[PDB]
C-alpha cells in the first residue's frame, strides 16, 4: 500500500467520526486551496 | 447451616446486549499482526 | 471577556469562553496526531501494529 | 455575463454544496470568502476581500439547511439567503404547490429580484431539483412558473434528479415526476436529465468504489456543471455560452431533454494504467455505460449533440474523432440534422478535490445530447404510474390537500402527447 | 427488613436551596430508597443501585446516587446508630517531614493493611500555622521547638476512619520513641520510618474529642490551611476511582514519588459539572472513549490529584508523559510495560492514573483544580 | 421547529412512556437532573423537539401523563429520569377505572378530560409550529384505552391538521392478563380507526418471543420488554433529531406507507439484537442488518408476515452507511421474495438514512411494514369477541353503565369490514 | 470467492469436523481465539473460502453443526479451536434419535430441519458465489445419517446448480457398532445416489488397519482416526485455499473422476504415512509417495482394488514437485498394472499440484479412486439386510414410525441393480 495512503488512515485512526457525513466530508485544510494561476492545461497555445 | 424459622425456603440487564460500544469486555484487540493489517488495508 | 452579550447570540458570534474551549480541543487533536504517528513506527519496529478503522 | 443559480429541495442543495465547493476551489477561493475577474458570472465582490454567491438554497424543512448554516461554508453564504421553510411539504405535489408555496414563493421570489438587480448582464437561471420529492418537485413547479412570468425571455437551465427505474427510495415520485413534467414543458427552456443508478453503475465499474454515498455522486454531477459553465468562465480556443444551447440543441418548442455524459471518469490508479487522449475519450463519451442516465442509445437515434472539451485539446484532433464518429454505424443519427455535432473546446483541465477520487487528467470531455430513449424513459415512468393510479392508491392525500382529479388525467394525457411527439419525430 | 437509614443533604447546580433527602439502604438486597424530609413524599423508590460499598457509607461520607451526590449528615435511627456506631471511628492520622520522602510506602501498607482513607490534604505550615496546630501542647519546650521542626517541610494530613479505628493506629504507629521501637517491634511504621524520639514520621490523635478537633483544623467547611501549589513547572496527575477503591494508591503514589517531587494532593469527590469542565477537552479524540462514559466513572467515586515536578525543574508535562505511557492499557503493557497505566490500568476507560497532555495545559489545569475546585 | 407532544396512558403506558424518557434523555446526554451534559452539538441544535429549557439549561419534556391510580405515578416517579417532568403535568384522576372500558369513556372522563385538555392545549400553544402527537396506551385496559381514546377523539376535533402516532400493546391469547380483553380491543380499534391517523401495533408475545430467542435472557422482566419498545419510539422520530443523509419526517413517513385512508396499522421491529455471547462473532454491515430485518422471528407483533403480503415498508437506518448499500439490499429482498409483496404498487420500500447512530452502537436499523397480516390478529380478536357477545357474558357492568348493545354491533361492523378489505386487497 | 460450507451431522460427524477444522486453522494460522497469528501472506486471500471476518481479525468458521444430544456438542466446546464457532450455528434438538433411521427422517427431523434450513441458508446467502457444500457424517447411526440424509435432500432441491461433497463412514461387520448398521446404511445409501453428487467413502476398519500397520500406533483412539480423515479432507480442498502449478477444482475433480451419473462413489488414500521409529530413515521422492499411494493396504475402505478395476483415479499432490516427474509417474503406475485398469478409457489418471505443503511436511498426497471394487462393501452389507429383512427382525420400530415395507424393497432394488451396473462395467 502507499505509505501516504497508510499514514492518512492511521490519522483518521483518531477521529470518532461523531461528526455528519457532510462535514466530515466537505472539511478543507486551509493549504488546501490553491492560488490561482495559469497553469500547463491548454494555456501554452495562447503563450507563443 | 439453616435455621428453621428465619431461613426463606424455595428455589433462588437489556442495555448490556444492545449498546455494546461501553461493554470493557468486549472490544477490538487493537493490536494486530502487521503482515495482516498489510494485507487488509489493500484488501477491504 | 468571559461570556457574550445579547446581540452576540443573534450575531452568531461565539463567547470566549466557547472559542477557547473549541480551539483547546482541536490542538489537543494535532498532540495525539502526533503520537499516533509515532507508536506506529514505534509498533512496526517490532512486527505488530494499530487497528485502523473502515 | 452572469448566471445566477437556485436549488430546490433535499437534493438540490446538497448538489449545489458540491458544486459551489467546486468553484471556490476552482477560481482559487477559501471557503472564508476572500482570496490568498473570470470569477465575476458567480460570485459578487462585495466591499473588499469577499465573495458572495449569486445564488439561493430554499427548502421548507430547516434541517439541511442549518447543517449549511453550521458546516464549512457558514462564512460564504451568510444567514440571509438560505431560506428555510418551517415544515416539510413530505413528498407531497399538492402540499409543496399550494400549501406552503403560496407562503414561501414571494419572499424567494422577492430575493431573487434584488439578485438579479445587483448583477448587470443576466445571462440566464439555473435551477437544482429532483422532482421525485415533494419540495424540489411542487414549489419547484411554482417557483419556474413565476419566473417565467416574471422574465421569459431569458433562458433556463433545468438540471433535474429523475428516479431511476428500479433502484428507488420514494413510493410516490411517479405522482410527482408526472405532475413535475406537466409544467417542466412549458417552463424551462433545456432540461437535463440526470438519473442515480446510472452514476451508481459508474462509481461502480470505472471509478471502483463499491460502497458509495451520495457525496461522490454529487460531486462528479458538479464536474459536468462545471464543465459545462467552463466556457462562460473561462477564455478557451472555442466559447460557447448559455444561449447556444437554446438554438443548438432544442430543435422544437417541446423536446428539450438531454442525456449528460462525462469523460473520462477515472481515479487515481487507472490514470497511471491508461495512456489519455482524444480519441478515446470522445469514445469513451458515447458508450452507455458512461451516461447519466440508464437508457441504451442504441435503441434510439440521435437529434442532436454538444461536446465540451477542456484542458489540453487542439482542434485537429477533435476533428478528426468526431469524423471516425459519424463514419462508424454502431450508432445512428437521425435524418433531419446531417450537422450533428456541436464542439467547443476550454483551455482549462478539470481541478482535483482533496479527498476526492478523481486524479488531475489533462483533459476531459462533457457530453450533452438528445435522442430519442428519452421517450422511452417517460414511457416507463408513465406505466409505472397508471398502475398505481388504476386503483386510485395514495390519492386521498392529495385531494386531502385541496387539488382533484382533472390535474391527474390531464398529466397522463399530456405525456401520452409528449410519448405521441417523441415517436413522430424519431421517424 | 434490614433497614440502614441516614438524613443526608444535597445542594442542587442552579438554584442554590439545600436540602435533606433522608435515605434506606437495604444490604440484603443492595437497594437504596429515598424519600424527602420535608413534603412527606417519595423521591426514589424500591431500586437496585448495588454500586455504592456499604463498607464506604459512614457519618460525614459523600456517597452518589442516580447522578445526585449527597454527603450523609447524620443517621435518624437508634438501630442505625449502633450499628454504625461500630464502623463510624474516625482519627487524624498525619506524617512529619522526615518519612514524607517515603510516604508512598506508608500509605500503601496503611490501605494495604486495612483502613479507609476518608480525606487527604498535603501543605505546608508555617510558623503561627503549625502553632494553630498543637494549641494543647503550647506549654511544652519541646513542642515549642517541634512546631519549627514541623513548620519546615511538606506534610501530609489524612483522616482515618475502620472500625476501632483510633486504637488500631495508636498500635500501628509504636511508641513515641523510635529506637526502642525498633528494638520492640519492626513491623511499627515509626520503627521502620522514624530517626528519633525528637522525630516522629506518623502522629496519631490520641482522642476522638482531639481527632474531631484536629480533623475540624485541617480540613473544617471554610478551612483550607497552609495551600503549597507551584504553577510554574509542574503537572497535574488523577488517582482515579479505581485505584481509590483497591488500594493502589500507595502503589502509585511511591512510584512517581521515585521519580519526581510530589508537591500537593488532595481527595477531590467531584461534582458532575466540574467534571465536565475538567474533562471537556478530550470528547473530539477517540482513544479515550466515550466523553459520557469517562466523565461518569470518574464521578463514580472519590479520587485523589497530585501536582507533580520534576528534579531539574525544567518542565515536568513531557518526562512525566513518557512515564504514563500510552492512553490505553494495552498499548502500553505491549510496548511500554515499565509505564503504570500499562502497570494496572485496567482498560480503555478504567485506566489508573490520568495525566496533564500539554505544556500550555500544566499550570491551567493545576491552578484551577487547586484554587478554584477547593475555593468552592 | 417541528414539535412532538407526548401523551401517556395507563399502567402500561406510563411506564413505556418512562424507560421512553430514560431512552431519549440519554441519547441528548442530559442527567436525570435535568441539566445538559452531552458531548456533541448535533444533539444542542433539535432538543426543542422533546423538551424546553426552563431557567438556565434545565429542559423538561413535553410530556403529559394521564392515570386513575396513584400507584401509576409512585411508579414513575420510581427511576431515574423521573424527578425530571412536569409536576403540573400530573393531571390525574382519583377514583381508578379498573379495565372498565365505560368508566374510561363515559364517567372519569366526564370530570378529567376537560383538565388533560385545558394542559394539553398549554402545551400545544407553548411551541409554534406543531408536527403531531404521539400517545403511548395499551387496547386491553380500561383506564388507558377508554381514556386515552376519548383524549384522541377530542384532540382530533380540535386540531386536524396534525400528525398522529399512537403506540398500542393488543392482547393475544397466549399471554393474556385480563377478560375483557376483546370487550376494550374492540372498541378501541372501533374509535381509533377514524380518530387516529396511524397506529404502531405491538405486543408482549412477540417480545417474549424475541427476549428468550434472539436475546438469550434469562429474566425478561417488564423493564426490558419497555426498553425495547422505547429503542423502536425512537428509532422512529430521529430523522427530525438528527440530520441525515436522506431525511424523512413523520409525516413523509404517512404519505409514503399509507394508500388508503383505513389501512394504518403497522407492524414494526427492529436490528441488531444480538446475545452477549454471541455479539463478538457477528460482523456490521447492512446486509447483516437487512438479513435480520426482514426475518419474521424479528417482527415485533403475532402476525406471521409470510402468511400475507407487505403492501408498503419502510426502513430507516442510523450510522454513517453507504446509500448505493442501502438501496441494492432493498431491491435485492424485493426482487428475491417476490411474492411476499403487493404486485399493483411498484418499489414497495421506502429507506432513510441518518448520519447519527445510538449511543453505542455503530449501526442500527427501525422497520416499519404495513402489511395485510394484521387481519389475523384482528381476527383472533373479533372470534373471542363475538364468542362472548353470543351469550352475553360480562356485558351488564358495560351497559348499565351508559352504554348500549348497539355500540357493540357497530364495533364488530367496523372490525368486520376493516378485516374484509384488508382481505380484498390481499 | 469460490465457497464450500460444512455440515456436520452425528456424533462421529462432529467429533470429525472438530479436528478438521483444528487442522485447517492450523494451515491458515490462526489461534484457538479466533484471531490471525501467521507469518506468511499466502494464507490470507483464501480465507474467504472457510471463514467470514467477523470484527478486528475475528475470523468465524462458515461451519453448522447438527446432532440431537447435548454430549457431542459439549465435546465439542470442551476441546481446543471449540471457541471459535459461532454460536448461532449450533443449531441442535434435545430428544435425540439414538440408531433409529426412521427417528432421524420422518419424526424428529420435521422439527430440526425447518431450522438447521434456516441457518443453512443464511449462510449460504452471506456469501456470493458457492462452489458447494460439504457434509460429513455416518451411515450408522441414527441422527447422523437420517437427518443428514433429509439435510441432503432439501439442499439438493433449493441449490441444485452447486457441488456437494458427503464425506460418509459406512459400517463393517469386522468392526460392529451397532445392531442396525444395515437397516441404515441401507437406506442412507439408497437416498445418497440420487441426491448426492458424489461421496468419499470411509470406514473404521480400514483405519484400524492402518494405524496398526503403517502408523504402527499402540492405542489407536478416535483422535487419531479423526486427524487421518481431516488430512484426507484438507488433501482434496487444498486446490481452492492455494496456487499451484496446475489447479483442479472441485467440479474439476467430479467431471473428471464421473463417468455416469450413478457411478460416483469415490475410496480414498493418503500418503505420506510412517511410523515415528521410521520416520527419519526415509525418502520424500514422488516415486516413493507414488509407491505408498497406489498400494491396497492404503486404501481408506475395506475393499481390495486388486480384486475389481480403477474407473478412474486421481491424485492431489501439494509441495515443490516437478510436473514431469509427476506424470511419468502416473504413466509407469498405469504401463506395469495395466490390468488393473479399464481398457475403454485411455489416460485414466487426473492430477494436480499445489505448491503449498501441509505444516510439518515437505511433500504429499492425497488419491481419490473411483474403482469398482466398491460393489464388494455394497454385496457386503446388502447380504446383512436381506438376512435380517427376510424374517423380519427389527423390523417394527420402524413401520412403527411412518415407514413403510416397500420402502425396504425399494433400497433393496436400488442397491441391487448398482452393484450389478458396477459388475457390468468391471
Ligand atoms: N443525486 C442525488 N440525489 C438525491 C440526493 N438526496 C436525495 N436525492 C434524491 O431525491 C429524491 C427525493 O427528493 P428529495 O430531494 O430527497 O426530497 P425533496 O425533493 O426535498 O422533497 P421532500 O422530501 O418532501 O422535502 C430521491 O429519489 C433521491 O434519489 C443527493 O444527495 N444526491
Ligand atoms: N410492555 C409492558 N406491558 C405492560 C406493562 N404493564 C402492563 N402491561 C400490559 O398491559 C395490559 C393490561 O393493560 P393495563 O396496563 O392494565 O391498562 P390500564 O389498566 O388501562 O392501565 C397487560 O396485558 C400487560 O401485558 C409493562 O410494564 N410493560
Ligand atoms: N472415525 C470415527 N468414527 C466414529 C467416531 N465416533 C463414532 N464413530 C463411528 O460411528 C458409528 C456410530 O455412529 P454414531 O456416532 O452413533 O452416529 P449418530 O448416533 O447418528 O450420531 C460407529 O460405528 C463408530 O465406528 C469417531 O470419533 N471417529
Ligand atoms: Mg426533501
Amino acid at each position: 500500500a502507499a505509505s501516504a495512503e497508510v499514514e492518512k488512515l492511521t490519522v483518521k485512526s483518531v477521529d470518532p467520526r461523531k461528526t455528519s457525513q457532510y462535514a466530515d466530508d466537505y472539511h478543507k485544510k486551509p493549504a488546501d486551496t490553491k492560488a490561482f494561476s495559469k497553469t500547463g492545461g491548454g494555456y501554452w497555445i495562447s503563450q507563443r | 447451616g439453616i435455621d428453621p424459622a428465619q431461613h426463606r425456603f424455595g428455589a433462588v440487564g437489556v442495555r448490556k446486549a444492545l449498546q455494546p460500544g461501553l461493554d470493557p469486555s468486549l472490544q477490538a484487540p487493537k493490536v494486530l499482526p502487521k503482515l495482516h493489517e498489510d494485507f487488509k488495508a489493500t484488501a477491504t | 471577556t468571559l461570556a457574550g452579550t445579547s446581540s452576540d447570540r443573534d450575531a452568531g458570534i461565539k463567547s470566549g469562553v466557547q472559542t477557547v474551549k473549541a480551539a483547546r480541543q482541536a490542538r489537543l487533536r494535532e498532540l495525539f496526531e502526533r503520537e499516533a504517528l509515532m507508536y506506529e513506527k514505534e509498533l512496526n519496529a517490532r512486527g505488530l501494529s494499530l487497528v485502523k478503522p473502515r | 455575463r452572469e448566471v445566477i443559480s437556485i436549488h430546490i429541495g433535499q437534493a438540490g442543495i446538497q448538489v449545489g454544496n458540491a458544486c459551489w465547493e467546486l468553484y471556490c476551489l476552482e477560481h482559487g477561493i477559501q471557503p472564508d470568502g476572500q482570496m490568498p475577474d473570470a470569477f465575476n458570472t458567480f460570485f459578487s465582490e462585495t466591499g473588499a476581500g469577499k465573495h458572495v454567491p449569486r445564488c439561493i438554497f430554499l427548502d421548507l424543512e430547516p434541517t439541511v439547511v442549518d447543517e449549511v448554516r453550521t458546516g464549512t461554508y457558514r462564512q460564504l453564504f451568510h444567514p440571509e439567503q438560505l431560506i428555510s421553510g418551517k415544515e416539510d411539504a413530505a413528498n407531497n405535489f399538492a402540499r409543496g404547490h399550494y400549501t406552503i408555496g403560496k407562503e414561501i414563493v414571494d419572499l424567494a421570489l422577492d430575493r431573487i429580484r434584488k439578485l438579479a438587480d445587483n448583477c448587470t448582464g443576466l445571462q440566464g437561471f439555473l435551477v437544482f431539483n429532483a422532482v421525485g420529492g415533494g419540495t424540489g418537485s411542487g414549489l419547484g413547479s411554482l417557483l419556474l412558473e413565476r419566473l417565467s412570468v416574471d422574465y421569459g425571455k431569458k433562458s433556463k437551465l433545468g438540471f433535474t434528479v429523475y428516479p431511476s427505474p428500479q433502484v428507488s427510495t420514494a413510493v410516490v415520485e411517479p405522482y410527482n415526476s408526472v405532475l413535475s413534467t406537466h409544467s417542466l414543458l412549458e417552463h424551462t427552456d433545456v432540461a437535463v436529465m440526470l438519473d442515480n443508478e446510472a452514476i451508481y453503475d459508474i462509481c461502480r465499474r470505472s471509478l471502483d468504489i463499491e460502497r458509495p454515498t451520495y457525496t461522490n455522486l454529487n460531486r462528479l454531477i458538479a464536474q459536468v456543471i462545471s464543465s459545462l459553465t467552463a466556457s462562460l468562465r473561462f477564455d478557451g480556443a472555442l466559447n460557447v455560452d448559455i444561449t447556444e444551447f437554446q438554438t443548438n440543441l432544442v430543435p422544437y418548442p417541446r423536446i428539450h431533454f438531454m442525456l449528460s455524459s462525462y469523460a473520462p471518469i477515472i481515479s487515481a490508479e487507472k490514470a497511471y494504467h491508461e495512456q489519455l487522449s482524444v480519441a478515446e475519450i470522445t469514445n469513451a463519451a458515447f458508450e452507455p455505460a458512461s451516461m447519466m442516465v440508464k437508457c441504451d442509445p442504441r435503441h434510439g437515434k440521435y437529434m442532436a449533440c454538444c461536446l465540451m472539451y477542456r484542458g489540453d485539446v487542439v482542434p485537429k484532433d477533435v476533428n478528426a474523432s468526431v469524423a471516425t464518429i459519424k463514419t462508424k454505424r454502431t450508432i445512428q443519427f437521425v435524418d433531419w440534422c446531417p450537422t450533428g455535432f456541436k464542439c467547443g473546446i476550454n483551455y482549462q483541465p478539470p481541478t482535483v478535490v482533496p479527498g476526492g477520487d478523481l486524479a488531475k487528467v489533462q483533459r476531459a470531455v462533457c457530453m450533452i445530447s438528445n435522442s430519442t430513449a428519452i421517450g422511452e424513459i417517460f414511457s416507463r415512468l408513465d406505466h409505472k404510474f397508471d398502475l398505481m393510479y388504476a386503483k386510485r392508491a395514495f390519492v386521498h392525500w392529495y385531494v386531502g390537500e385541496g387539488m382533484e382529479e382533472g390535474e391527474f388525467s390531464e398529466a397522463r394525457e399530456d405525456l401520452a402527447a409528449l410519448e405521441k411527439d417523441f415517436e413522430e419525430v424519431g421517424a | 427488613n434490614l433497614r440502614y437509614c441516614f438524613i443526608s443533604e444535597w445542594l442542587d447546580p442552579a438554584s442554590g436551596i439545600l436540602w435533606k433527602y433522608q435515605l434506606f439502604y437495604y444490604p440484603e438486597s443492595k437497594e437504596v430508597e429515598m424519600v424527602d424530609i420535608k413534603n412527606r413524599r417519595h423521591f426514589l423508590k424500591r431500586t437496585k443501585y448495588e454500586e455504592l460499598k456499604p463498607s464506604l457509607l459512614f457519618l460525614g461520607s459523600v456517597v452518589t446516587v442516580f447522578s445526585r451526590q449527597l454527603k450523609l449528615t447524620e443517621y435518624g435511627d437508634e438501630f442505625t446508630r449502633n450499628r454504625m456506631e461500630s464502623q463510624s471511628e474516625r482519627t487524624l492520622a498525619m506524617i512529619k517531614p522526615d518519612a514524607y520522602k517515603n510516604m508512598g510506602k506508608i500509605i500503601n501498607a496503611i490501605c494495604q493493611s486495612g483502613f479507609l482513607i476518608s480525606k487527604l490534604r498535603i501543605g505546608k505550615l508555617s510558623k503561627e500555622e503549625a502553632g494553630e496546630f498543637y494549641a494543647v501542647h503550647a506549654g511544652k519546650p519541646f513542642v515549642d521547638r517541634l512546631t519549627d521542626f514541623m513548620s519546615s517541610g511538606r506534610v501530609v494530613a489524612m483522616e482515618l476512619v475502620a472500625p476501632g479505628a483510633i486504637r488500631k493506629w495508636r498500635e500501628l504507629i509504636g511508641p513515641t520513641d523510635s529506637n526502642q521501637a525498633r528494638a520492640e517491634a519492626p513491623g511499627s511504621l515509626r520503627a521502620q520510618f522514624g530517626t528519633d524520639k525528637t522525630f516522629n514520621a506518623c502522629h496519631g490523635s490520641d482522642a476522638p474529642d482531639t481527632a474531631a478537633e484536629e480533623c475540624n483544623f485541617w480540613f473544617g467547611p471554610g478551612r483550607y490551611p497552609g495551600k503549597c501549589d507551584l504553577a510554574a513547572g509542574t503537572t497535574l496527575c488523577l488517582v482515579k476511582p479505581h485505584l481509590v477503591a483497591d488500594g493502589a494508591a500507595g502503589l502509585v503514589i511511591d512510584l512517581i514519588q521515585e521519580s519526581f517531587e510530589v508537591t500537593a494532593g488532595g481527595l477531590y469527590n467531584l461534582d458532575r459539572n466540574a467534571a465536565a469542565e475538567f474533562l471537556e477537552v478530550y470528547k473530539g479524540v477517540l482513544p479515550a472513549g466515550d466523553f459520557n462514559s469517562m466523565v461518569e466513572q470518574l464521578t463514580s467515586g472519590a479520587c485523589i490529584a497530585l501536582e507533580v515536578a520534576d528534579r531539574d525543574g525544567a518542565d515536568a508535562v513531557e518526562p512525566f508523559r513518557q512515564l504514563a505511557g500510552p492512553l490505553d492499557p494495552e498499548l502500553g503493557r505491549v510496548l511500554r510495560p515499565a509505564s503504570l497505566r500499562a502497570r494496572f490500568g485496567l482498560d480503555a476507560v478504567r485506566n489508573g492514573v490520568h495525566c496533564t497532555d500539554l505544556p500550555e495545559d500544566g499550570v491551567l489545569e493545576v491552578n484551577y483544580f487547586f484554587t478554584i475546585l477547593p475555593t468552592a | 421547529m417541528r414539535e412532538i407532544v407526548h401523551i401517556q396512558g395507563g399502567q402500561c403506558g406510563n411506564q413505556i412512556g418512562a424507560k421512553f424518557w430514560e431512552v431519549v434523555s440519554d441519547e441528548h446526554g442530559i442527567d436525570p437532573t435535568g441539566t445538559y451534559h452531552g458531548d456533541s452539538d448535533l444533539q444542542l441544535e433539535r432538543i426543542n423537539v422533546y423538551f424546553n429549557e426552563a431557567t438556565g439549561g434545565r429542559y423538561v419534556p413535553r410530556a403529559i401523563l394521564m392515570d386513575l391510580e396513584p400507584g401509576t405515578m409512585d411508579s414513575v416517579r420510581s427511576g431515574p429520569y423521573g424527578q425530571i417532568f412536569r409536576p403540573d403535568n400530573f393531571v390525574f384522576g382519583q377514583t381508578g377505572a379498573g379495565n372498565n372500558w365505560a368508566k374510561g369513556h363515559y364517567t372519569e372522563g366526564a370530570e378529567l378530560i376537560d383538565s388533560v385538555l385545558d394542559v394539553v392545549r398549554k402545551e400545544a400553544e407553548s411551541c409554534d409550529c406543531l408536527q403531531g402527537f404521539q400517545v403511548c396506551h395499551s387496547l386491553g385496559g380500561g383506564t388507558g384505552s377508554g381514556m386515552g381514546t376519548l383524549l384522541i377523539s377530542k384532540i382530533r376535533e380540535e386540531y386536524p391538521d396534525r400528525m398522529m402516532l399512537t403506540f398500542s400493546v393488543v392482547p393475544s391469547p397466549k399471554v393474556s392478563d385480563t377478560v375483557v380483553e376483546p370487550y376494550n380491543a374492540t372498541l378501541s380499534v372501533h374509535q381509533l380507526v377514524e380518530n387516529a391517523d396511524e397506529c404502531m401495533v405491538l405486543d408482549n408475545e412477540a417480545l417474549y418471543d424475541i427476549c428468550f430467542r434472539t436475546l438469550k435472557l434469562t429474566t425478561p422482566t417488564f423493564g426490558d420488554l419497555n426498553h425495547l419498545i422505547s429503542a423502536v419510539m425512537s428509532g422512529i422520530t430521529c430523522c427530525l433529531r438528527f440530520p441525515g443523509q436522506l431525511n424523512a419526517d413523520l409525516r413523509k413517513l404517512a404519505v409514503n406507507l399509507i394508500p388508503f385512508p383505513r389501512l394504518h396499522f403497522f407492524m414494526v421491529g427492529f436490528t441488531p439484537l444480538t446475545s452477549r455471547g454471541s455479539q463478538q462473532y457477528r460482523a456490521l454491515t447492512v446486509p447483516e442488518l437487512t438479513q435480520q430485518m426482514w426475518d419474521a422471528k424479528n417482527m415485533m407483533c403475532a402476525a406471521d408476515p409470510r402468511h400475507g403480503r407487505y403492501l408498503t415498508a419502510s426502513a430507516l437506518f442510523r450510522g454513517r452507511m453507504s446509500t448505493k448499500e442501502v438501496d441494492e439490499q432493498m431491491l435485492n429482498v424485493q426482487n428475491k421474495n417476490s411474492s411476499y409483496f403487493v404486485e399493483w404498487i411498484p418499489n414497495n420500500v421506502k429507506s432513510s438514512v441518518c448520519d447519527i447512530p445510538p449511543k453505542g452502537l455503530k449501526m442500527s436499523a427501525t422497520f416499519i411494514g404495513n402489511s395485510t397480516a394484521i387481519q389475523e390478529m384482528f381476527k383472533r380478536v373479533s372470534e373471542q369477541f363475538t364468542a362472548m357477545f353470543r351469550r352475553k357474558a360480562f356485558l351488564h357492568w358495560y351497559t348499565g353503565e351508559g352504554m348500549d348493545e348497539m355500540e357493540f354491533t357497530e364495533a364488530e361492523s367496523n372490525m368486520n369490514d376493516l378485516v374484509s378489505e384488508y382481505q380484498q386487497y390481499q
